[PDB]
């Protein structure tokens, strides 16, 4: 949808596409001596949006080049008798899969394979999980079937949708027309919040005694700045207000801080640590006994159920002939 | 060319050589006369002489087996601080139709034959390589370890079938490569480490090793008499025609043949060799060693100017085969050479 | 390379040579040529610009082609003596820690020798060594050019295996053999090799002399080295070649000989040396090659003295040099 | 184009190539790959670009000189005097072409009465199966299975086509893997000598264009001509490949394409063409380690791709015994070859007679009888049942490809014996050979059987009841109670009890197959 | 593609390099040592030749290692913009052949021709290498020839040449563990051999310490730069004096007591200083030699801290080179003791870490 | 093959999907003799739009 909506947009996966690379290359024609350059997926877009599936499969050369492409928006290529610098002013929108194939909440870190260097360049990081909600599945199924039924007759799902052509032209118009900048009063509040967030991150790192895989740097501060500026630009205003910065900080918290801080998870870790000691290898325990023991400790039952489900997925816990009593394997 | 014509008018020389052959020590004398400026290694020189004489070129086309290799291939494995290179140089300079290759310097296409086009005329489809130019001659290979598997693939067929098959675009042919190989090799560590076994020291596939008739494991005993003799000889460094005529006459005038006594001696030698080489750690034996024994016996029969191979020749061949590999001093159940 | 401007590439010219001037110059030589600059009228493929164009060429009429070794470098006196002996003649390898000037000694050796070549590594690898066919004539590499001279190789351990095998063949057999598609030749290379490297049995077994340069941080030696370097950088001259070339040329004219009696003495020494090597189980190599190297060094020293008969002092100095190198 | 044969080569010389020209009726004969005698003339034909340097040339005898303004300079003078360069080349014109050594009715008519008598005498001998084995391979000792397989491959099966447009293979492919010096290349050389149309190639010597085909331009006309490769010259013959592992993987891909489609497709130099390659492949390969590992399956001992591995009809494995009496029996033969150059051979049929009989035999296309259908069905059923878990692992695993191979081998046997239909004897022989080719892995059976029985009992207990289960002592007691009718004395009973207890301990602790829980 | 300079130099002396280091790049916050080192590259040493044809290197080389977002690439880009002959060549962007040179057979004539690489084109210039750690080993072995002697030897049968490649190198490499580990010694983090480290004149390590006041300063600077708009451009729109005019945002109210040097005058002064040829004095030679001996003895005394780079003979040449660069900074005729002291301070800071 | 004159040049980039209105014609460079080793075709003029 982003590829279709933006005036300029390229959709690619890792390793490029069918017959087009992800980064540009340079060759020399032997017959007639001309320096030919082949357009890559990044060079072909200027001011557009590049959607990238399968972020994990990239090759080494492209992985190294994308660092400069994301940071300085330029690529530098030198060969015998030639040195060139190409422009690539692209926004990046990437999707990736879990390391183990599905997310493991209790493991926390190590669910992401990317080194912190590449993760630093991103502005916002979203984490999505298949969350168990019995009554939400009914609504999702009904929504899907309603969409399938209504696709045949009327493309009028919502009363006030902007038409795709109108939305495209309006986005282009706003992008070309004006450009906003921050305000000092909002700037000071942003500074204070950023200092507080950095202090909290350092405190979390020192208390947990582990290096954070998703750090908070100056680039994230500039990311919040850029998001606020974009929100201001959406209204054609030359200067932003406090509300824009507040919304930007809310979004930044919801995405990045929830990604980096990944009491519920710590409490689940406590339950796992307790169970590992309590569970006797080569012995059986009734689920009712565990439920009673942990509810007398006043821990929620849903956490215990989720921990048991995760152990079942890992394979340490197995059911007997009757599901009332479980036993421990390795 | 000259051997295939009756140019032995020198009846005086014929009588002199035929009288010399009846003397007992002439064998050793030949081993002495093969190289005056080379050291006490008489076994190596005897092996080279037997290589020079060569086995009988029998005809087996009626059998359908194909060509039978009648020549001798020898290997010398040792540290670089020895005189194997000088031996290869002397053999190259002594025998006509000689070629010399060294390590990675040659390629697979460099040997056999390669496709060309004339710089003066339109075409010259194929041009011979190092091995074919060595047909009916001697090829000396040095630094045999560094050669890649691609060239060893060629050597596998060359060393046994005596023929080469080439099949490329518009070029399908079979060529004759009836050469004799003198190969030199080094230990993997450039030292003969006594803790490792012989096979581990050499590090060559058994298929390639089995085709060598004789293998000489050069070792340093550090004997005082050896040091004194070699020092005196080297510091003191500061009839060829008769040998030539004798070698040509023997090589061109006698066809060795063997009786049942030699047959049974060869069979006994074969079963004894199989018994000895069964134990792991040492180089195992294969049926081609029997043919190697036959070839050495025929060469020794040629040395004595005899058309009949006697049990003496077979016993001498067995002695050389045993001594070359140093199987007597080697520990049969650990594969470690001792002194 | 001195006259090339900044960032450009050397230009080439073509010379034609007449009867007696023929057979004077060889590839790789530095020459001075007295010539006439004349054009050649060219008729051939059509061109953009009308008129009479031509190609230029030069018609020649005449072509013209112990002591201190590298006094700028402080220390290494014994290594300098060994270098002198190698230059005079009858293969030396240096292994050293980084920061010790091994490359500059090889550069000095290249500049001093009449016929010399200097290689730096993979830049001259492959076809830069051995020889290749070009439009047909066969053109040689650095080893071929340095025939009957001295060759210098830097960063020896970083070379490809094929180059090292070729170098070993040159050192031991003194000829190169090439058998590839289009080339089937044996090349004559009667040159002695000096090699430099960073920290194997191959070097000990194949080479004659190895010099290990270890940087032990002694205060006095380091302070003297610092003083020497400051002197060099400030006064542009060491603290207080043509003659050396003439002396070497005069020296190489003679050929001493070994008498019969001294053999016994030499023999005794050799035996005793080996016995000591057999006593010290930590020792690595002794063989007749060491005796040959000692004889060659003694003959070189006798040649330096211009004596017809080898003497005792030369043998003692060769023994001392080998002992110093081994230690 | 013709080439000088190998037997005429002098020392270190490449064979000479010559051009032959056929006119009118003689044009038909002399196909590519033949070995023929020519009778004709040797004739001189002019050439153009031979002389890069001036040579002999012609001119006119008239004493003519130029005139001012028309002086006989270079070009005009040469054109006026009619100067031509005398360049020539040697060309052979053929008037008679014959084979060097010489549609079933046509073959029968070609043979004379004595040749037909010999063929009929050969036809009705059972020893034809035996004597052909010894005739083609007199010197090689043992390995009669390989000889029988090679003969069956030589005779071959019958190709067929279906109504849907598909085609079915009629050829047989054979592979030999063995330890060093087990006469592995001798079979290849003997088949190369015997067959009239056979090509022997090593793995690395032959290039991709050396096989398949090449396309070049005609000298005179605008058309194109095709240079045949090894597979095309061996069409409807045998191709021998030694050192099969050394071939490039892409060359192996091309070989597999030729084995499956039996067609070579060329799209080059403006020419699109399809050519038939109905070859039978005999290949020799070495083990990965240089020796066969008895403890591993065939797929783990050879570096060959799965498709080409499945395409081969028969695999033969040779292993050298260390110190058996055969070492004597081998030696007696080898010296017999050296002591007796030619008198140590007792061939029954000459090679020419065998070639004639093979040519006659390959024409037959026997059908499949009705009883043979059920016999083959039941034999394939038994073969597949052999793969059951009651016996040790085998090197192969049996699929429908084995059934098709059995049918092909039955057709080959019928062709060899010249019978008009496939009969149960041939089916039995093919079944025997295919079973003997299969080798069982040697490392144990009793331990596996006991473990399987215990697993069966425990899982039956688990599945049959939602109630409580048994313990280790209960399992031991149950197994002993079941054995009760099989052990006659207390000593055997206690020994088996100790053995089963140790086995159960190993299963629970070492193998982790069975789980143990506390009270 | 005179009075002002003389007056400014003669009046300022030390303040010349002081302000030049301070006013190197307002867009980058802090890191005085790296600015000093970059200025030393810009000024450079002195090339020297002797009677025997011996060549002595005069170029400087630097390697920076730091945590992400410490603005190493910004520094590289600024050096690219300011330096006259600057070429950027990242790790895997250019291989060993495209770095130095190559030989090609001309099909038109059959002769052999030489094609220059990146380092040969940058004669007496600057090559910037971003992501230096990703470069392969063979490329670094090739760069050895340029870094040691400044020449490239090329040979293929039919032609051989020695091309000039005198050059200076900037390099930035990430730590092996993604982020620099404090407890482990720098040798484990860098993961480079001693020879390559000795090839470089300077090593620097940069860290992102999360001090609340330092973070406040960084945020202030970044947002001041962000809010700034070019004069003469209307708000909301889309898209020579020696000392720069004071700016309310780019400089600040407190900085009114000092000023920054204009870019154009800075370039002119840099060129003039690069022209000037200073000479070493007798006062400082013994002083530098004694301090080199002191460092090589302190090798045993430095027990509380580890060493980033080994101390070899190249360190003394580096000392002299940095002294001459500082003497170039302030236009004069001879090298004095203060330049030696500054060089030694730089060496002490770079060569050891806590 | 298409012929473009004057202002029609550079209006189309390779890879575009275009609809073109034109005149179907043949080249006219005199009555030249056929070339090459193939001379089967008689009276064939190369066509274009
Ligand atoms: N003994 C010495 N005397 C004078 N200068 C030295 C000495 N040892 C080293 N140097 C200096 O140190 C540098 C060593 O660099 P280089 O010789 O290239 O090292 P390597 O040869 O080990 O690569 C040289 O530039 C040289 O000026
Ligand atoms: N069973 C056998 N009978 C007769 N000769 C044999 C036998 N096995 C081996 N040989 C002899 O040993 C040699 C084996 O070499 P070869 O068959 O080329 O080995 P491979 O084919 O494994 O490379 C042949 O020359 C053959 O004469
Ligand atoms: N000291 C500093 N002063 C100003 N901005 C900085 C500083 N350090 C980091 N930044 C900001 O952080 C970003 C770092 O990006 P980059 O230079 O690519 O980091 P790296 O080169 O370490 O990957 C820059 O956009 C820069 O604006
Ligand atoms: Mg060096
Ligand atoms: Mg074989
Ligand atoms: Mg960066």
């Amino acid at each position: 949808f982003v590829e279709k909506c933006s005036p300029i947009g390229v959709y690619t996966s890792g390793k490029g596409s069918s017959a087009a690379g992800l980064t540009a290359s340079v060759m020399r024609d032997p017959s007639s001596r001309n320096f030919i350059m082949e357009g890559g997926a990044m060079v072909l877009a200027d001011g557009g949006v590049v959607c990238i599936d399968e972020f994990d499969k990239m090759r080494e050369d492209d992985r190294v080049a994308i660092h400069e492409a994301m940071e300085q928006q330029t690529i530098s290529i030198a060969k015998a008798g030639i040195t060139t610098t190409l422009n690539s002013r692209c926004s990046v929108l990437a999707a990736a899969n879990s390391v183990f194939g599905r997310w493991d909440e209790t493991k926390g870190e190590d669910n992401i394979d990317f080194m912190p260097t590449i993760l630093s360049r991103f502005d916002m990081i979203f984490i999505v999980k298949d969350e168990h909600n019995e009554e939400r599945d009914v609504m999702l199924a009904k929504h899907v079937i309603t969409l399938h039924v209504s696709a045949l007759t009327q493309t009028q799902a919502v009363e006030g949708e902007i038409d795709l052509a109108k939305l495209k032209k309006f986005i282009a118009y706003c992008r070309v027309k004006c450009g906003p900048r921050l305000s000092a009063e909002a700037a000071e509040k942003l500074k204070n919040r950023y200092i507080i967030m950095r202090s909290g991150a350092r405190q979390h790192e020192r208390d947990s005694d582990r290096r954070s895989s998703i750090p908070i740097t100056v680039r994230q501060l500039e990311a919040i700045v850029r998001i606020a500026e974009a929100l201001s630009k959406m209204k054609l205003q030359p200067f932003a207000t406090e509300a824009d910065v507040e919304e930007a900080l809310r979004l930044f918290q919801v995405s990045t801080l929830d990604a980096a801080l990944s009491e519920d998870q710590e409490m689940l870790s406590r339950i796992e640590k307790q169970l590992k000691r309590r569970f006797a290898i080569g012995s059986q325990v009734s689920e009712h006994s565990i439920i009673k023991d942990f509810t007398k400790q006043k821990y929620p039952e849903h956490a215990i159920h989720k921990v048991l489900q995760l152990m079942l997925r890992r394979g340490e816990i197995q059911h007997r002939m009757q599901r009332k009593v479980l036993y421990r394997l390795k | 060319d000259e051997e295939a014509e009756q140019k032995l008018f020198s009846e005086k020389r014929v009588e002199l050589l035929k009288e010399l052959s009846r003397k007992p020590d002439i064998y050793e004398r030949l081993a002495s006369a093969l190289a005056p400026s080379i050291y006490e290694h008489e076994d190596i020189k005897k092996g080279i002489l037997l290589q020079l004489f060569g086995g009988t070129r029998k005809d087996f086309s009626h059998t359908g087996r194909g060509k039978f290799r009648a020549e001798i291939n020898i290997l010398l494995c040792g540290d670089p601080g020895t005189s194997k290179s000088q031996l290869l140089q002397y053999v190259y300079n002594l025998v006509p139709r000689g070629q010399y290759t060294s390590g990675k310097g040659s390629s697979a296409v460099g040997l056999t034959a390669y496709v060309m086009k004339d710089p003066e005329t339109r075409q010259l489809v194929l041009q011979t390589g190092a091995l074919v130019l060595s047909d009916n001659g001697i090829c000396c290979i040095d630094e045999f370890d560094k050669m890649n598997e691609s060239t060893r693939s060629v050597l596998h067929e060359v060393m046994e079938q005596q023929t080469l098959s080439i099949a490329k675009a518009g070029i399908i042919c079979q060529l004759n490569a009836r050469t004799s190989v003198l190969a030199a090799a080094n230990p993997i560590e450039s030292q003969w480490n006594p803790k490792k076994t012989t096979i581990e020291n050499i590090q060559l596939p058994h298929t390639l090793l089995s085709r060598f008739d004789l293998i000489f494991l050069m070792l340093d005993p550090q004997d005082e008499a050896y040091d004194r003799r070699l020092a005196h000889h080297l510091v003191a460094l500061y009839d060829m025609a008769v040998l030539k005529d004798y070698i040509a006459y023997a090589h061109s005038t006698i066809m060795p043949r063997l009786s049942e006594e030699a047959s049974q001696a060869l069979i006994e030698a074969y079963v004894d060799m199989r018994k000895i080489g069964s134990s792991r750690g040492m180089v195992s034996a294969y049926p081609r060693q029997l043919e190697s024994l036959i070839r050495l016996a025929e060469a020794h029969a040629k040395v004595r100017l005899s058309n009949k191979v006697e049990a003496i020749d077979v016993e001498e061949a067995k002695r050389l085969h045993r001594e070359a590999l140093k199987q007597s001093a080697t520990d049969p159940r650990t594969g470690i050479v001792d002194i | 390379s001195d006259q090339v401007p900044v960032g450009n590439i050397p230009r080439s010219i073509t010379v034609l040579v007449e009867g007696e001037n023929t057979r004077i110059a060889q590839p790789g030589d530095h020459v001075s040529v007295t010539g006439i600059f004349l054009p050649i009228l060219r008729t051939g493929f059509r061109q953009v610009v009308q008129g009479l164009l031509s190609e230029t060429y030069l018609e020649a009429h005449r072509i013209v082609k112990a002591a201190s070794i590298a006094p700028e470098i402080y220390g290494h006196e014994d290594v300098k003596k060994a270098l002198l002996l190698l230059l005079v003649g009858g293969n030396i390898c240096l292994m050293g820690d980084p920061g010790v000037a091994k490359s500059q000694l090889l550069s000095y050796i290249d500049r001093l020798a009449p016929r010399s070549q200097y290689t730096t590594g993979r830049g001259s690898s492959g076809v830069g060594l051995t020889a290749a066919v070009l439009r047909l004539t066969l053109e040689g590499g650095a080893l071929v050019l340095a025939d009957q001279g001295v060759c210098c190789i830097d960063e020896f351990d970083k070379m490809a295996e094929a180059d090292r095998t070729a170098i070993h063949e040159v050192m031991e057999q003194q000829t190169i053999s090439i058998a590839k598609a289009g080339i089937l030749t044996t090349l004559n290379a009667r040159c002695s090799i000096l090699a430099a490297a960073n920290p194997p049995a191959a070097l000990l077994s194949r080479f004659d002399l190895l010099w290990l340069i270890q940087d032990r941080p002694d205060r006095d030696n380091d302070l003297r080295l610092a003083q020497h370097i400051t002197y060099v950088h400030q006064h542009s001259r060491q603290p207080p070649m043509k003659l050396m070339r003439r002396y070497i040329a005069m020296c190489r004219e003679k050929q001493p000989m070994v008498p019969e009696s001294l053999a016994d003495y030499i023999t005794a020494a050799y035996v005793e040396m080996r016995r000591e090597a057999w006593a010290s189980k930590d020792a690595t190599y002794t063989s007749a090659r060491t005796l040959l190297a000692i004889l060659r060094l003694s003959t070189a020293l006798a040649r330096l003295r211009m004596v017809d008969v080898v003497e005792k002092e030369d043998v003692n100095e060769a023994i001392r040099l080998m002992e110093m190198s081994k230690d | 184009r013709i080439q000088e044969t190998q037997a005429e080569l002098p020392r270190g010389s490449i064979p000479r190539s010559l051009e032959v020209i056929l006119r009118a009726e003689a044009v038909e004969s002399a196909q590519a790959g033949d070995k023929c005698d020519f009778t004709g003339t040797l004739i001189v034909v002019p050439d153009v670009s031979k002389l890069s340097t001036p040579g002999a040339r012609a001119e006119t005898n008239s004493r003519v000189s130029g005139v001012d303004g028309y002086e006989t300079e270079g070009i005009r003078g040469l054109r006026a005097l009619g100067v031509r360069d005398l360049s020539y080349r040697l060309v052979f014109l053929a008037c008679c072409v014959a084979p060097t050594n010489p549609t079933a009715e046509s073959i029968k008519n070609q043979m004379t009465v004595k040749e037909w008598e010999k063929v009929f005498e050969m036809s009705q001998d059972k020893n034809l199966y035996h004597n052909l084995c010894t005739s083609l391979f007199p010197t090689i000792h043992g390995n009669d299975e390989v000889k029988r397989g090679v003969l069956l491959m030589l005779f071959g099966g019958v190709p067929k086509t279906t109504g849907e447009g598909t085609s079915l293979r009629g050829d047989i492919n054979v592979c030999i893997v063995g330890d060093p010096s087990t006469a592995k290349s001798q079979f290849l050389k003997h088949v190369e000598e015997f067959s009239p149309r056979a090509v022997y190639t090593s793995g690395k010597a032959s290039s991709a264009a050396g096989l398949t085909a090449a396309v070049v331009r005609d000298e005179e006309s605008h058309e194109f001509v095709i240079e045949a490769g090894a597979l095309m010259l061996a069409d409807n013959g045998v191709c021998c490949i030694d050192e099969f592992d050394k071939m490039d993987v892409r060359d192996q891909v091309a070989i597999h394409e030729a084995m499956e489609q039996q067609t070579i497709s060329i799209t080059k130099a403006g020419v699109k063409a399809t050519l038939n390659a109905r070859t039978s492949i005999l290949a020799a390969a070495n083990p990965i380690s240089g020796h066969y590992d008895r403890s591993k399956s065939l797929k783990q001992n050879i570096n060959l791709s799965a498709p080409i591995m499945s395409r081969f009809d028969l695999f033969f494995i040779l292993v050298d015994e260390c110190n058996e009496v055969t070492d004597y029996a081998i030696a007696r033969r080898i010296v017999d070859l050296h002591s007796r150059i030619e008198e140590s051979i007792d061939r029954v049929y000459s090679l020419d007679d065998i070639r004639r009989y093979l040519l006659f035999a390959r024409q037959f296309k026997p059908k499949i009888s009705k009883e043979s259908e059920d016999f083959i069905v039941e034999q394939y059923k038994h073969l597949r049942q052999r793969d059951g878990s009651g016996v040790t692992k085998s090197s192969w695993r049996i699929t429908v490809r084995q059934l098709e191979s059995m049918i092909r081998l039955s057709e080959a046997m019928a062709r060899m014996h010249c019978c008009d239909e496939v009969q149960p004897k041939h089916v039995k022989e093919a079944f025997r050979l295919l079973n003997k080719s299969i080798i069982r892995v040697e490392t144990f059976s009793e331990y596996c059987r006991i473990s399987n029985l215990i697993v069966l009992h425990l899982r039956k207990v688990e599945e049959e009841e939602d109630e409580s289960a048994l313990k280790r002592s209960e399992l031991v007691n149950w197994y002993l109670k079941e054995i009760e009718s099989e052990i006659d004395s207390e000593e055997e009973l206690i020994n088996k009890k100790r053995i089963i207890e140790k086995v159960i301990h190993r299963l629970t602790h070492y193998d982790h197959v069975l789980i143990e829980l506390t009270q | 593609s005179i009075a002002k300079i003389k007056k400014f130099s003669k009046t300022r002396s030390k303040d010349i390099f002081d302000q030049l280091a301070k006013s190197l790049a307002p867009s980058i916050h802090g890191h005085d040592y790296v600015k000093k080192a970059i200025l030393c590259l810009l000024l450079g040493g002195v090339e020297r030749d002797l009677e025997n044809g011996s060549h002595i290197r005069g170029d400087i080389n630097i390697l920076l290692i730091g945590d992400p977002s410490v603005a190493k690439s910004q520094l590289l880009r600024y050096v690219l913009c300011t330096a006259p002959r600057a070429i950027p060549t990242t790790g895997r962007g250019s291989s060993g052949v495209g770095l130095t040179a190559a030989v090609t057979t001309d099909q038109e004539t059959g002769e052999r021709r030489l094609e220059a690489g990146a380092m040969v084109l940058a004669d007496r210039g600057v090559v910037c290498i971003d992501e230096f750690d990703k470069m392969s080993d063979m490329d670094r072995t090739a760069i050895h020839e340029v870094m040691e002697q400044g020449r490239v030897t090329i040979a293929k049968a039919g032609i051989h040449a020695r091309l000039n490649a005198r050059c200076s190198v900037l390099a930035a490499a990430n730590p092996v563990y993604g982020r620099y580990d404090q407890y482990k010694t720098p040798m484990e983090n860098i993961g480079l051999q001693d020879s390559l480290l000795s090839r470089f004149d300077l090593l620097f390590i940069m860290l992102d310490q999360m001090d609340p006041e330092q973070d406040r300063e960084i945020s202030d600077h970044v947002l001041r730069m962000h809010r700034y708009r070019a004069p003469g451009e209307q708000d909301g729109d889309a898209m020579t004096q020696i000392y720069e005019k004071h700016d309310n945002l780019l400089h600040g109210t407190k900085k009114k007591k000092e000023k920054m040097v204009s870019a154009a005058f800075m370039k002119k002064y840099i060129h003039v200083a690069k022209i000037i040829k200073p000479v070493l004095t007798q006062e400082s030679a013994t002083y530098i030699a004694e301090e080199y001996s002191r460092l090589r003895s302190q090798d045993s005394m430095s027990s509380d801290t580890a060493r980033t780079s080994p101390v070899t003979a190249r360190t003394l040449e580096t000392l002299i080179r940095l002294a001459t660069a500082h003497a170039k900074a302030r236009m004069s005729k001879t090298v004095d003791l203060q330049d030696a002291e500054e060089a030694v301070e730089l060496v002490q800071y770079a060569y050891f870490k806590k | 093959q298409l012929y473009c004159d004057r202002y029609l040049c550079d209006k189309v980039v390779p890879g575009n999907r275009v609809t073109i209105m034109g005149i179907y014609s043949i080249k006219k460079f005199g009555l030249t003799t056929s070339r090459g080793r193939d001379r089967v075709g008689v009276g064939i003029r190369s066509s274009y739009i």
